[PDB]
């Protein structure tokens, strides 16, 4: 029952 | 059972964005959500096998990393089902179908939660302002939004960019897209590390580990969603003899001089161990030397982190005097 998707970042 | 959404009567909707500080923009690849929340009654006329329609607008997905998932049931606060849904991709419509509840219980009434994505393939391009609808039953809302995608991280020559792209929970791997000099640098003696070995989580990179790259043509332009969703369009180059494990859960790639973008799809696995998936993590790093007769360098890095939302469904009947 989990939806998914992303992050992103730049050090 | 029929179609009984001209028997539901939508008394409250709202769409709203994931986060709090970023009003009227949703930062897809910060992996902003949209939720829609929505209350309705159920006419007592309703029978068990009706069913009813939700739809999310058609710029959005449940799933973005997934094309498998569960439609919340609606259950009422003694755990009994009043409906069960599933969802059609083809026009983003969940139909929900009732049970024996409807013919057990009166004055039912639900409220849904449901979460969602902007859809990339429908999305290719940064600041695309869009006016999204939902529809419960025969109501609809409306909400005006721009879509932001990130930007390259640079240093010198070195640029670039990644986002993951899809997830495997089964088999435990996550998709990795990669975008090496997007921003179409003279970059001499390219080197592309991709690390498991994160500061927030963690991915296993090793001789299973899939790599493919792609170079993009003159003619091209990558789209800014940074997911590619026919590789065909691609000149592929992948050539093993340029990956090489490193010694720190991670492997190198040499690209020596190069003045185009690039491509890496990476299929990489995690620990299945993991109880949270916000601890899946994938770093790549571009390594490109600024000084030929010193060999002095510089890098540029970007990593992402899975991310999740979750749906919900409850209702509320009574039981007949
Ligand atoms: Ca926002």
């Amino acid at each position: 029952g989990f939806f998914f998707s992303a992050r992103g970042h730049r050090p | 059972g029929s179609n009984v959404n001209h028997l539901i009567k939508v008394t409250d909707q709202s769409i709203t964005e994931g986060y709090d500080d970023s009003d009227g923009i949703i930062k897809a690849h910060d992996a902003e959500n949209l939720i829609y929340d929505v209350t309705f009654e159920v006419d007592d006329k309703v029978k068990s096998g009706d069913t009813m329609t939700v739809n999310i607008d058609k710029n959005t997905v449940p799933s973005d990393l997934t094309d498998s998932f569960a439609i919340p049931k609606i259950k009422d606060n003694s755990g009994e089902i009043i409906a069960t849904g599933t969802y059609d991709n083809t026009n983003k419509q969940i139909t929900y179908t009732f049970t024996d509840y409807v013919d057990k219980y009166e004055n039912i009434k639900a409220h849904l939660k449901l979460t969602s994505y902007i859809d990339k393939s429908k999305v290719p391009n940064n600041n695309t302002k869009l006016d999204v609808e939902y529809k419960t039953a025969l109501s609809s809302v409306n909400k005006t939004i721009t879509v932001e995608y990130q930007k390259p991280n640079e240093n010198r020559t070195a640029n670039l960019q990644s986002m993951f792209t899809n997830i495997d929970t089964k088999n435990h791997t996550v998709e990795q897209t990669i975008y090496i000099n997007p921003l179409r640098y003279s970059a001499k003696e390219t080197n592309v590390n991709i690390s498991g070995n994160g500061d927030e989580g963690s991915t296993i990179i090793d001789d299973s580990t899939i790599i493919k790259v792609y170079k993009v043509g003159d003619n091209q332009n990558l789209p800014d969603s940074n997911r590619i969703y026919d590789y065909s369009e691609y000149e592929d180059v992948t050539n093993d003899d340029y990956a090489q494990l490193g010694n720190n859960n991670d492997v190198n790639i040499n690209f020596g001089n190069i003045d185009s973008p690039y491509i890496i799809k990476v299929i990489s696995k995690y620990d299945p161990n993991k109880d949270d998936y916000t601890t899946i993590q994938q770093t790549v790093t571009m390594q490109t030397t600024i000084n030929e007769y010193t060999g002095e360098f510089r890098t540029a890095s970007y990593d992402n982190t899975i991310a999740f939302s979750t749906s919900s469904g409850q209702g509320q009947g009574d039981l007949p005097p």
